[PDB]
């Protein structure tokens, strides 16, 4: 699975580019999958946490932290929770809570529309900052009723996208994506942040074509988007997506054309090499790189699981790319075009012959791999004869059946 | 050469263990023979599938 | 006669065996066509005393001089065929039934509606047995689909033992089984799934192309394989897969190794890769050279350009079967149109 | 009318070659001893009788003979198929419901 030993990761760095509900599951998310490294990810965690009243999230972190410290010191042979923090967030969380809830009651006795529908939404962020997930969502899934506006619809849809997103149910994100794209008329860059939306969420869902190119659509003017995803992992995520699905063709094209991967691929030089490298026929270069960045993001929230798929889809396209343009290819140099040794990428290349999609045979006297350019003729003919056999054979069974109905015979 | 026949400007291959380029002479005129196969097969099954479904 | 032998007053068998062979032999039976129905009970008894008596071998020419007495045309199906076939299995004896099996024949006699569907069952299991004792796995399992895509209300042994059939037979031909159709079965189809469970988890190892993994399996469930009155099958199954890795090999590989396909394969050694090679061209499977100076196994296409004769004439024979089958199919949709119910519909 | 057409091409291809076959056997008896061009001429005309081929023409006039077969064999297939679908549907009518 996951969960890897890898150093190198700038902790700081990565938790200050996200903020808010975010933030603390990345931060969660680092910690668990990366030991040697976990409790200055929980002491980092732990401290944020404590900001913004996290209540049952805060006891299942402080209780890691704990062990995590009970850990070390065992090792090269517990921090309290300071349960005053309970004493004071609760009766401050409450307090404050029940006079937003007291103002709100007030509006629904005046019966407004917007002020309903934007009392909820701040009753919705503060049971997200109060750690209330569900809660959040049914302030929020009764204040898109009382909408009235095409800003009040957007604001509506951003909400429930980003709560969805926390409670995993990306099939609401999705809804709400088509719902704000589609209605109103398909500076203020709003569709930027929706197609950024919908791209980390179709990701999520193991959809990688369209996750590529809705993060190929979204525009770098949109620069703070911190609540759902960085723009350094944006750029990461889009060229994944982009070199494992996107033919040369249509890598060449989108990341030209959009003119906002070009700014995302200088955020990340690293991948900009990848797409270069696959473009010039350097895959050498381009896979000992991949697995550079791999251990990185082998601990990243949503893209441990999917990455390890995108990345062997990678591999097999490098190599389909690689012998397209030879008839006949030495396999020691295809080895050599890779730090895999001969029989490794012979077995490899066994796979992808019989997967298919590489159309060669393996000369392994020499080792040489030799294209296959079967005549269609032959084939054809082939496969016209095992049809009309198949055919024969079916007229039979229908003569059979029509047989055997027309005489009656049956198993009484 | 590699980069020319990815570009779909080059209408032939490389033979790198003999340091060769071999094109295609394209003087098959085939292309036909491929459509011909495809509608062979897929009538083929959808009249198999149909027999299949009345009977 | 007939009434002879529904009764247990039965003489002397070989002075009864001579007037029967009298009777077939001057035998003017233009009117027993009518009395179809004590003919077949007459083969019935027959061959039960047949199969009491271990006495199969003579048995066949008598039914094969009774199938052609009472049948109107080459393309009829009754029930002496599978009593026929039943003594053809029990004496080991296939060679007077596959003349008579490779005639498709749609023409079922109800016998006066004495005609029960288990004859009709077990003519194409034991068809199909005689088919995968001759190594006609093709005909074979044929013969196995239409019994299975028989029918009928009730689950029977001889149903469950040709689907059983059915499924090793898939297995060695094609590899795998074999979907079942859509113009379908009755229940028959239900229950046999939950009852040949085992046959059903070797195709499933089978799938996984392990012959190691395979093989285990097979001494796991020997026992249960054991009722079937055949464990050659299983051993053919497992034969069969080592030949459809060697063919994988051949889409994979044009020049391979003896040692390394006998690593791939799983063989004990190169002698034995080159014997399985070398059986396999001989059955005409495999299109490959040995190279033993170099320890090599050349792998080549189908050397079959289709520009010779002999692709033209297969092509015209075909021409023949689809026209003779296309005028049938005409004859048939007149007949239908003969029939009261339709011209009703149209007037 | 096919046949018929070919067959008189073949009937004026007939006539000319006995027009010819007369004439040389006139020349034989009597006429002109030797015509020179038209004698010479119809002798290397006879030596394109046998037109005569190689591997490659016989190779390729066997490809297009397969494939305008198979091509019938496709047809002939078509017309199986449809006069099966008639039967079918027939069938369904008069013993099977639904």
């Amino acid at each position: 699975n996951y969960v890897v030993e890898n150093p190198s990761l700038d902790l700081e760095q990565y938790a200050a580019s996200y903020s808010g509900l975010m933030r603390i599951e990345r931060l969660q998310f680092i910690a668990d999958h990366c030991p040697t490294l976990r409790v200055e990810a929980l002491k980092m965690a732990l401290s944020f946490v404590q900001r913004t009243f996290n209540v049952d999230m805060y006891e299942e972190i402080h209780r890691k932290l704990s062990e995590a410290t009970r850990e070390l010191q065992n090792a090269p042979d517990p921090p309290a929770l300071d349960t005053a923090w309970v004493e004071a967030t609760r009766k401050k969380a409450l307090l404050k809570l029940e006079k937003l809830d007291t103002d709100l009651k007030n509006y629904k006795g005046n019966s407004i529309k917007e002020s309903i529908r934007r009392g909820h939404d701040d009753l919705g962020d503060h049971y997200l900052d109060c750690g209330d997930l569900s809660n959040a969502l049914k302030c929020y899934s009764r204040a898109r009723d009382y909408c009235t506006s095409a800003k009040h619809v957007i604001n509506m849809c951003l909400n429930v996208i980003k709560v969805s997103v926390y409670l995993q149910n990306w099939s609401h994100v999705l809804s709400y994506v088509s719902k704000a794209e589609s209605t109103p008329e398909i500076t203020q860059a709003i569709l930027t942040k929706l197609k950024c939306a919908a791209g980390l969420a179709e990701l999520a869902a193991r959809k990688y074509k369209q996750a590529a190119k809705c993060l190929l659509l979204a525009s770098f003017d949109h620069c703070d988007f911190p609540e759902l995803l960085s723009p350094s992992n944006v750029a990461i995520y889009g060229g994944l997506c982009a070199l494992a699905t996107f033919d040369r063709q249509e890598l060449q094209r989108n990341v030209i054309s959009s003119s906002s991967f070009k700014l995302f691929l200088e955020l990340e030089p690293q991948v900009r090499d990848i797409i270069f490298k696959f473009y010039e026929s350097k895959y050498a270069s381009c896979l000992k790189m991949l697995d550079e960045m791999k251990d990185n993001l082998l601990l990243d929230m949503y893209l441990a699981p999917h990455v390890r798929t995108l990345y062997t889809q990678i591999r097999n396209r490098a190599l389909i790319q690689y012998f397209s343009p030879y008839v006949s290819a030495d396999m020691h140099r295809m080895a050599a075009a890779f730090n895999t040794t001969v029989a490794a990428l012979e077995d490899e290349l066994t796979q992808l012959i019989l997967e298919g999609l590489i159309s060669a045979r393996v000369d392994s006297h020499s080792k040489i791999l030799y294209a296959r350019d079967v005549d269609q003729r032959s084939t054809t003919f082939e496969k016209s004869l095992l049809m009309g056999k198949e055919f024969q054979r079916r007229a039979k069974a229908m003569m059979l059946r029509a047989a055997v109905l027309r005489n009656q015979i049956h198993v009484k | 050469l590699v980069q020319c026949i990815l570009d779909n400007t080059i209408h032939g291959r490389i033979d790198q263990v003999n340091q060769l380029l071999e094109l295609d002479h394209q003087k098959r005129g085939g292309a036909r023979y491929t459509a011909l196969d495809k509608w062979t097969n897929q009538l083929n099954s959808l009249n198999q599938a149909v027999v299949s479904k009345l009977a | 006669l007939f009434v002879k032998f529904s009764m247990p007053s039965v003489p002397d068998f070989e002075t009864l065996f001579s007037q029967v062979q009298l009777f077939i032999s001057t035998c003017n039976g233009e009117h027993i066509r009518y009395a179809t129905d004590t003919f077949a009970g007459l083969c019935h008894q027959l061959t039960n005393a047949l199969v009491e008596r271990k006495q199969p071998l003579r048995g066949i020419g008598i039914l094969k001089q009774a199938i052609d007495k009472m049948q109107m045309n080459t393309n009829q199906l009754t029930s002496i065929h599978a009593d026929l076939c039943q003594l053809c299995l029990l004496a080991k004896c296939f060679k007077p039934a596959l003349p008579y099996l490779d005639v498709d024949m749609m023409d079922i006699c109800k016998e006066n509606g004495a005609y029960d569907a288990k004859h009709f069952l077990c003519y194409y299991y034991y068809g199909g047995m005689i088919y995968t004792g001759l190594k006609n796995f093709e005909r074979a399992l044929y013969f196995y689909e239409q019994a299975i895509t028989t029918p009928a209300m009730a689950v029977s042994h001889i149903m469950l033992e040709s689907y059983k059939k059915y499924i090793l037979v898939s297995l060695i031909l094609l590899g795998k089984v074999q979907q079942l159709p859509k113009y379908t079965s009755q229940i028959v189809g239900r229950f046999i799934k939950p009852l040949s469970n085992a046959y059903h988890e070797l195709a499933q190892v089978y799938s996984t192309n392990n012959p190691s993994e395979l093989r285990n399996l097979v001494n796991k469930h020997s026992e249960t394989f054991t009722r079937d009155n055949n464990m050659g099958l299983v051993k053919q199954c497992l034969s069969s897969l080592y030949k459809k890795n060697i063919q994988r090999l051949t889409k994979t590989f044009l020049t391979l190794s003896l040692q390394d396909m006998a690593s791939r394969v799983q063989l004990s050694g190169p002698q034995e890769a080159e014997k399985y090679v070398l059986h396999m061209i001989e059955d005409g499977e495999i299109f490959a050279s040995i190279n033993q100076k170099d320890g090599m196994v050349s792998f080549h296409d189908n050397p079959e350009k289709y520009n010779n004769p002999a692709m033209l004439h297969n092509i015209d024979q075909e021409m023949l079967k689809c026209i003779e089958l296309d005028e049938r199919l005409k004859a048939m949709d007149q007949e239908i149109t003969v029939n009261p119910q339709f011209v009703q519909k149209s007037m | 009318e096919h046949l018929i057409a070919q067959h008189s091409a073949i009937k004026m291809l007939h006539s000319r070659v006995k027009l010819i076959l007369e004439y040389v056997k006139a020349s034989e008896a009597g006429e002109v001893p030797f015509n020179h061009e038209i004698l010479r001429e119809a002798y290397a005309l006879c030596h394109c009788l046998p037109v005569l081929s190689t591997d490659k023409f016989k190779t390729d006039f066997y490809d297009q003979c397969n494939d305008v077969g198979l091509m019938a064999y496709l047809g002939t297939i078509t017309k199986t198929c449809n006069t099966m679908n008639q039967f079918v549907n027939k069938f369904n009518v008069l013993y099977d419901r639904q």
